[PDB]
RNA sequence: GAACGGACAACGGCCGCGGGAUCCGGGGGCGAGAGGUGAAAAUCGGGGACCCCGCGGGGACGGGCGGAAGCGAAGGCGGCGGCCGGGGACGUGUCCGUUGAUCAAGGACGAAGGCCGGAGGAUCAAAGAUGAUUAGAUACCGUCGUAGUUCCGGCAGUAAACGAUGCCGACGGGGCGAGGCCAGGGGGCUGUGUCCGGGAGAAAUUGGAGUGUUUGGGCUCUGGGGAUAGUACGGUCGCAAGACAGA
């Protein structure tokens, strides 16, 4: 399923599209940045993702919009992060580890 | 030696239940707190914390067996 | 017959105890029934040993020892000779020397 | 009056598509089709609408959900964390 | 096929009395990148008697060095790590005695997060067996005083508490109260993450 | 007492005794001669004989490449198999002393599991 | 374990046993408005926004306890009120708990 | 031995020879009844009364005091409980069971603690039910 | 039976941390073998093996301590911490007051191997493949290798599941031990081994396998010469293997 998320500010309404995740609810807050908590639900950029945690809709170029790990049940598991060089290394849901 | 007529000397070493007549070893007793007048009662075996209620001080905490006596604590048996 | 009266092994008051691989023929026998020889000896031979001095840079070096504990299954303990051949009666000592 | 004795929900397949099959999907029809419990308001309401979206019936509570079960394992290892 | 070697030497902290302990080699390079990238890697382990060479009683742990920077024909080596000699650590085991084991992560006053491991063995107060809530009982005692003593300081004093072993006698003075406890040691240190 | 140091890593097994020499840091490697280069017959590789001369050429390569004193690591095979260090263990330390290194230090270093992985044999064992 | 203990599991069922309660939420706005209330529990299933007018008009009056439970309206039900889950208890007087 | 395993454990209290009215309790026969009273409302057990009573006011049994047991004092003045002590430690136990293996499912081991507490709970119900302490009908609530 | 107290606990379920070893990948060194065996061969090795050092990945497994020591109803349970749960013994002027013992039927658990669906796959390894041995060798030995071994959900329901010893209960000699609780008076309860006697026994042996022709505590099960045969038929259960029962 799809999850539509709908995102009020002071000067317009933002209507955004995602994949639903298994735990989103309706009326559920959602936080969409950079270095936002990573609880369930949140898109944020891979760095500030924990090691170990699935994570899903990941990006395969930055700001791309998400490509990997969006049909159903499918996951990516956060493996390592190499702070120097900017390089998540990732277990793609075929068990590739892609970088 | 006879069987009816058993020695206080192995009546004490036997257990209780197996004794001639079943025989406690538990009693009850009085607490005297020093900075405290009054004399609180408990029992030998006891299984609740007792204190002195004014001047607040633990007398004697439970145990396996017999509670033990906390601080300085003046105990006196209280059979008759 | 009941050969000992132990069974062979020391198991008593438990249901299982966990298998353990033989030193010298890998076989699957119990802790407790396998023959346990623990060797603590030097490191360096006593035939060596004042080849050892000449050739320390230490003053007062101490060898070390080697610790193994030797675990045998039945079968080779008595080819190892580790347990000794005894007699019906002798068979219920049980120190050591 | 119980009507089958082993296969239960699956005999609605009859004797079609072999017993290992209908032995298999048992166990999710039995899930798929099954009330859940709904954690905003207590109820055993929570029906599925369409694969993947569970909804409660008496609070309008909709999540997103596994296929044919409300949670699913790695669903539910993501959240317990 | 030999010659093109040439030597380094090998350079720790200053917390032992030999400042070098041994001698490395490697193949003579062109540049001085192509020299770090054969040398900053490797790693040796030197006995603290040799360290120390007076003392032979405290010939029981090896340090492990690992080299960090090499600046002309010398290599800097900081800490790596600390075990015991597996003559040691086979010999403080005994039978009839309960053998107690402890590990605890802990981070230095400055950013080395270390692993610490120690072994103590119940002493004689006809088996010398402890019970095992008593077990726990100073195996908590030894989760704090590991975790007191090395993150209260930072790591070149630290590495001066293993050689001591300050770490050992601080659990024998502690439990000594549950436990007659012998031959408390730390087994093993490990760094596992630096602060760069 | 001017010496160099390196480390002498003794590999024991029951077919073989490798002689191994090779700085303090162990990454360079000094000399390493096997007992199986110096006995044709593969029965007599594990030999306390061959060991004797592996140590002897291990020996004297690593005094004419710059390694006058050692450190030495004996070994078994370990790990599921034998910790125990083979036959040739002894004489590979025998003859490496004898000819002109002075060691120190010398340690038992056989890879002893914390419970190890499944060993080879079956659960009958090597039945022979 | 030993049997009994002396968290809420016991005193809130006691409280009820002896004592005035009501169960339900338009119960608990009209003794919030009247100050009649002492003691308020919620179970953590309860909606939010309808806690946090109990717990802003709590506020409001005495700093009137509100304790959110570790359950739900049907774990609620695990204690001596048992026909129907609880969203909310509010506690006019418990007459043996410890509860205030 | 045990009912549900093969232990052949002895404690038990034992009830000195004569019973001795206490003359160290300062309070009357009615005081006590009283007070019982007071701790049965209170919420605690007759179990948890008689040792609160030991403990505390050195009443070593009620019968010494009083001439009744805590249940004859309870079914004198109706405070006796709907469902008796001993099933109610055991109902306490099978739900607090029951509640770990609602997360627990693989826990084998308290499943087969579950069917010994219940076959107790059973056991005492029947006789319960037969001496008329408990309705014919009565169920666990499941 | 219930409660309580201070203890005790490899009791279970789960979560988290960790340990080294085997194997693999990769880098560096070395330079000719290594492996394996009773002996060899197969195999890998100048395309740099083996060995040495670092890093990495992954599954499995808790060595030493570890014992005639603990726990569990049995199967079984051994790194550490936490959570939830359980347990027996002891202690007690706590409660209930006969609520009990044993079992057809019935129900639950039940090692290994096996089966089903899912995940995973390091080691080991049925089958299979080889190299040998041998008169032969479909085996023992070497190498490789699939199922499997692992985890999750279920099936299955068997073992030399043994103490080859049903459960409950009364009584019955000393000694030595390393259990737990209590007491403080080579003590009591309760487990647990052991040794020597008594008694028993065809004997080996044995604290019950004793208190049995001086034969009677209760309850359940089984045996009735060997073989046929734990086979067939019928039945029930199982996906199957087969299981139960049974001539
Ligand atoms: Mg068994
Ligand atoms: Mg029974
Ligand atoms: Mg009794
Ligand atoms: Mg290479
Ligand atoms: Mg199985
Ligand atoms: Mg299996
Ligand atoms: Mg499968
Ligand atoms: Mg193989
Ligand atoms: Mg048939
Ligand atoms: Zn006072
Ligand atoms: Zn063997
Ligand atoms: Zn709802």
């Amino acid at each position: 399923p799809l999850a539509k998320i709908r995102v009020d500010t002071g000067k317009c309404v933002r209507r955004e599209l995602l994949v639903a995740v298994e735990g989103n609810y309706v009326g559920q807050k959602v936080e969409i940045g950079d270095s936002v908590p990573v609880a369930v639900g949140n898109a944020l950029k891979l760095k500030n993702i924990p090691e170990g945690t699935g994570v899903c809709s990941v990006e395969r170029r930055p700001y791309d919009g998400g490509k990997m790990a969006k049909s159903s049940g499918a996951y990516v598991t956060v493996v390592g992060h190499n702070r120097d060089t900017n390089i998540t290394t990732v277990r793609l849901p075929s068990g590739e580890k892609r970088s | 030696k006879d069987l009816a007529f058993p020695t206080a000397e192995e009546l004490r070493t036997t257990c209780k239940r197996k004794r001639l007549i079943p025989q406690n070893n538990s009693y009850f007793l009085y607490l005297r707190c020093k900075s405290c007048d009054i004399i609180i009662l408990a029992y030998s075996h006891s299984q609740t914390r007792r204190t002195c209620p004014g001047c607040n001080m633990v007398m004697l905490m439970p145990k396996g067996g017999k509670a033990r006596i906390e601080g300085d604590v003046k105990i006196k048996k209280i059979k008759r | 017959p009941v050969k000992r009266k132990n069974h062979g092994r020391a198991k008593k008051n438990r249901g299982h105890v966990k298998l353990i691989r033989c030193d010298n023929c890998a076989s699957a026998v119990p802790k407790d029934k396998a023959i346990k020889r623990f060797q603590i000896k030097s490191l360096i031979e006593a035939a060596a040993h004042d080849d050892v001095r000449t050739a320390t840079i230490y003053e007062e070096y101490e060898v070390p020892k080697f610790f193994h504990k030797n675990q045998y299954c039945v079968s080779c303990a008595v080819h190892l000779k580790a347990v000794r051949c005894r007699s019906a009666e002798g068979r219920k000592d049980r120190s050591n020397p | 009056s119980r009507g089958t004795k082993k296969v239960g929900i699956v005999g609605k397949y009859g004797v079609r598509y072999g017993s290992s099959l209908r032995k298999r999907i048992k166990a999710i029809e039995i899930s798929q089709h099954a009330k859940y419990e709904c954690k905003a308001c207590g109820k055993t309401s929570v029906k599925r609408e369409v694969v993947g979206i569970w909804k409660c019936k008496a609070c309008a509570f909709t999540f997103a959900g596994g296929a044919f079960a409300p949670t699913t394992s790695a669903g539910a290892h993501s959240n317990s964390i | 096929s030999f010659a093109k070697k040439e030597w380094f030497s090998l350079r720790i902290p200053s917390g032992f009395v030999t400042a070098e302990p041994g001698k490395t080699l490697c193949t003579k390079q062109n540049t001085k990148a192509n020299l770090e990238k054969y040398l900053l890697g490797r790693n040796f382990e030197v006995n603290q008697g040799d360290l120390n060479p007076g003392n032979e009683e405290s010939a029981v742990r090896k340090f492990r060095f690992i080299v960090n920077n090499v600046n002309g024909r010398i290599a800097e080596s900081e800490f790596n790590g600390m075990e015991l000699t597996t003559e040691k650590k086979r010999g403080i085991v005994r039978k009839w005695h309960t053998l107690i084991e402890a590990f605890r992560d802990v981070c230095t006053k400055d950013g080395y997060h270390l692993r610490v491991f120690v072994t103590a063995l119940t002493k004689h107060r006809r088996t010398c067996y402890a019970k095992t809530s008593d077990v726990k009982k100073v195996r908590r005692l030894m989760f704090e005083v590991i975790e007191n003593e090395v993150s209260g300081s930072e790591l070149a004093k630290v590495v001066k508490k293993l050689s001591v072993e300050k770490l050992g006698k601080e659990i024998e003075k502690k439990a000594s109260v549950i436990l007659p406890l012998q031959n408390c040691y730390t087994a093993k240190v490990k760094v596992v993450k630096r602060p760069r | 007492k001017d010496l160099v140091f390196g480390v002498a890593h003794i590999l024991a097994t029951s077919n073989d005794t490798f002689v191994h020499i090779t700085d303090l840091t162990g990454s360079e490697t000094v000399c390493k001669v096997s007992g199986g280069m110096k006995v044709k017959a593969h029965r007599d590789e594990s030999s306390p004989y061959a060991a004797m001369l592996a140590a002897q050429d291990a020996a004297q390569k690593a005094i004419e490449r710059g390694i006058t004193a050692v450190h030495v690591k004996l070994r078994g095979r370990g790990g599921v198999k034998s910790a125990i260090p083979g036959p040739g263990a002894q004489a590979a330390l025998r003859a490496l002393i004898r000819n002109g290194l002075k060691l120190g230090r010398v340690e038992d270093a056989t890879p002893t599991p914390t419970d190890r992985t499944r060993r080879k044999g079956g659960r009958r064992g090597r039945r022979l | 374990k030993r049997n009994v203990t002396d968290g809420l599991a016991f005193k809130l069922p006691l409280a009820m046993r002896t004592g005035v309660y009501k169960v339900g939420y338009k119960s608990a706005i009209k003794l919030l408005q009247a100050g009649r209330t002492k003691y308020i529990v919620a179970a953590a299933n309860f909606p939010s926004v309808k806690r946090k007018l109990l717990e802003y008009y709590a506020a409001l009056s005495n700093n009137v306890p509100v304790v959110i439970f570790k359950g739900s309206n049907n774990e609620l039900a695990k204690v001596c009120d048992h026909h129907y889950r609880i969203g909310v208890i509010s506690i006019l007087d418990d007459g043996e708990s410890g509860l205030i | 031995a045990r009912m549900h395993s093969k232990g052949r454990g002895v404690s038990e209290s034992t009830v000195p020879y004569n019973r001795v009215r206490p003359h160290w309790v300062t309070q009357s026969k009615d005081e006590v009844v009283g007070t019982i009273l007071s701790l049965s409302r209170k919420g605690l057990k007759p179990s948890e009364i008689g040792k609160i009573m030991r403990d505390e006011y050195a009443i070593g049994h009620v019968r010494n005091v009083t001439g009744m047991n805590i249940l004859q004092i309870l079914r004198a003045h109706g405070l006796a409980p709907a469902i008796p002590e001993d099933l109610c430690a055991l109902l306490d136990k099978r739900a607090g069971i029951l509640s770990h293996l609602n997360t627990f499912r693989n826990d084998k081991s308290a499943r087969y603690r579950l069917n010994l507490v219940e076959s107790r709970m059973y056991r005492l119900a029947r006789y319960y039910k037969r001496t008329m302490v408990l309705p014919a009908t009565w169920k666990p609530h499941a």
